RNA sequence: GAACGCGCGAUACUCUUUGAACGCACAUUGCGCCCCUUGGUAUUCCAGGGGGCAAGCGU
RNA sequence: AGGCCUGAUUCAGGCCACCAUCGAAAGGGAAUCCGGUUAAGAUUCCGGAACCUGGAUAUGGAUUCUUCACGGUAACGUAA
């Protein structure tokens, strides 16, 4: 005798970037100074595989200052230039002369 | 008399992109981008337009209350009222004619 | 408002039924 | 669940199966034409 | 413009209807 | 419908050895 | 072999992006999953780093 | 060709069907406006003003005797 069942299933299935690397230099133009002295905005190149976060982490790190915005371009030389905007609380130019 | 233009990147007068005409504070005429218009819900069985329902895009019902896009009766905000009434009546009938059909059934099978 | 921290052991569910079935069972 | 063992209705019964498979896969195999439903029709 | 920049050899031999290379054979 | 899929191929062909 | 950079590869007069080319796509530097770890209020959130993913009634 | 659910601990049981992917900067689609500003940048920057999406959470109110609220004949209304 064998006890076989009944209800069976109609288908049968299977059973190297960090804040030295982020930040490459500063960005000294005439504009980019405007910047610095007037809208409190330090500009810098960076490179080419950091985002807004890793910028505004490396800025934080390195300079000891708050961020309040980052805004990156891509520059026609194949290069990346990040706007850092500060909170009040810093001076942008106090940094730059440090 | 002054012209305007697109603000986006479509250039092409597609449905998409639609523009009005408006005079802002600086005294100058500018273009605005225009959304598409929503589209009032519709009733379930005859196609008409619910009643007492706000008409909002696919979207903005995600935001709004549940009195805002619904009605207290039964099937309110799915199926009209005149709908519901007619589904009431007619299951009822089809309960009532099958019970007299039960009745007929017994009846002619008990001869033998 | 003058409270107290703890710990509290929420009551199992389907304890009386589980146990009813488990007698019928055995 | 059913307790009880046949030793050629089994056989018989599997035969059966396989037969009514082979019979469903030419079915589908060959309407994947309309003119085989319609030659079928009549 | 029949042809774009291929990958494996920096050419402009990359048809861009067919999407094979007529230089090396990519992909 | 196509029911055969209650079957792999291996089951189907074994069974149909034993026929 | 190619692209981008300073003969060489971010350690640049260790080995970037690729390529038989390998997580998936690709004329996009587009889209995922898994494990460990670190930071910012932090059990939930966000991000950074490291390492990976081309059963059968047959006997 | 796969995912999910149930279970005082027994791995057992159950549900469902159907195929990757690519293909639109004129199709479908969540949300930003005004004013100012450069030698060269603006719905992107500056000032003001506002929206969308996702997340963790706290407070007030409701959930009216203690347990998922009412009104109008009706269409329907509502802070829940
Ligand atoms: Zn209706």
């Amino acid at each position: 005798k064998k006890a076989l069942k009944v209800r069976t299933s109609a288908t049968f299935r299977l059973p190297r970037l960090d804040s030295y690397k982020v930040i490459e230099q500063p960005i000294t133009s005439e504009t980019a100074m405007k910047k610095v002295e007037d809208g409190n905005i330090l500009v810098f190149q960076v490179s080419m595989k950091a985002n807004k976060y890793q910028i505004k982490k490396a800025v934080k790190e390195l300079y000891e200052v708050d961020v309040l915005k980052v805004n990156t371009l891509v520059r026609p030389n194949g290069t990346k230039k990040a706007y850092v905007r500060l909170t009040a609380d810093y001076d942008a130019l106090d940094i730059a002369n440090r | 008399a002054q012209r305007v233009t697109f603000r986006r990147r479509n250039p092409y007068n597609t449905r998409s992109n639609k523009i009005k005409v408006v005079k802002t504070p600086g005294g100058i005429l500018r273009a605005q981008h225009v959304k598409k218009l929503a589209t009032r819900p519709k009733c379930g069985d005859c196609g008409s337009a619910l009643q007492g329902i706000s008409t909002l895009r696919p979207r903005q019902y995600a935001t709004v209350s549940k009195t805002h896009k619904t009605v207290s009766r039964a099937y309110g905000g799915s199926r009209c009222a005149n709908c519901v009434k007619e589904r009431i009546i007619r299951a009822f009938l089809i309960e009532e004619q099958k019970i007299v059909k039960k009745v007929v059934k017994e009846q002619t099978e008990a001869a033998k | 408002l003058n409270s107290n921290p703890e710990i509290l052991l929420r009551k199992r569910r389907n304890a009386d039924r589980t146990r009813i079935e488990r007698q019928e069972l055995a | 669940m059913i307790k009880d063992k046949d030793s050629a209705a089994d056989a018989d019964d599997l035969e059966s199966e396989l037969n009514a498979m082979y019979s469903d896969y030419k079915t589908r195999r060959s309407e994947r034409d309309a003119k085989f439903r319609a030659k079928q029709a009549r | 413009k029949s042809h774009t920049l291929c990958n494996r050899c920096g050419r402009r031999s990359f048809h861009v209807q067919k999407k094979t290379c007529s230089s090396c054979g990519y992909p | 419908l196509s029911r055969y899929v209650k079957w792999p191929e291996y089951v189907r062909v074994q069974r149909q050895k034993k026929i």
